[PDB]
């Protein structure tokens, strides 16, 4: 529980910064691609676009790994949760 | 070579000698679905029968590739209907999509 949410919270925050910068790189890179106004800023934005894509991909992979672990915990909570039902059934 | 050039070179290496594929750009070269399907076939030939594909079946070729890629973890950035009525495919979407396919197979 403890390790997971700490890490998910941090990643989810970093994902918010990525998506925020990327919306702006996109707006801009699209404007340059459509107008042809500056093939050099264009290429530099493309690079940045792709760096941002790389970051997001690495976060998504880290998130999914953590989510697996969180599912395995949850299942274990449910295992222990069933043990409680057995106990309470014996408290007569 | 810059990021576009290197991506384009990768696309041509991977699809080399696939019948009906001719890559010269990130727009009209992708419309008919073959190029995408050839990329899929090259990595995962168990997921698609390339020899039976029909070059004129724009919707179906694109669908097979998008479904093949989605089935191994690559998010859909294109729908088959984005190719309909002779639309030129959006350059930045096609590039990002190919970028994600290459990144998937490079262990990202």
């Amino acid at each position: 529980s403890q390790y997971v949410v700490g890490e998910l919270a941090a990643l989810e925050n970093e994902q918010k910064q990525i998506d925020t910068r990327a919306a702006l790189v996109e707006k801009r890179l699209r404007y340059l691609m459509d107008t042809g106004r500056n093939t050099e800023e264009e290429e530099a934005m493309m690079q940045e676009w792709f760096m941002l894509v790389n970051k997001k991909n690495a976060l998504i992979r880290r998130m999914n790994q953590l989510s697996l672990l969180e599912k395995e915990h949850d299942l274990e909570r449910r295992y222990e949760l069933l043990n409680r039902e057995l106990r309470a059934m014996l408290a007569i | 070579p810059n990021a576009s050039q290197s991506l384009l070179v990768w696309c041509k290496e991977v699809t080399k000698n696939y019948r009906g594929v001719k890559i010269t750009n990130f727009t009209t070269s992708w419309r008919n679905g073959l190029s995408f399907c050839a990329i899929l076939h090259h990595f995962r030939p168990d997921l698609i029968d390339y020899k039976s594909l029909n070059p004129q079946d724009i919707k179906e070729n694109n669908k097979k590739a998008y479904d093949g890629f989605a089935s191994i973890g690559i998010s859909r950035l294109l729908e088959p209907s984005d190719m309909v009525l002779l639309a030129i495919p959006d350059k930045l979407t096609v590039m990002t999509y190919l970028y994600q396919i290459r990144a998937h197979f490079s262990g990202q």
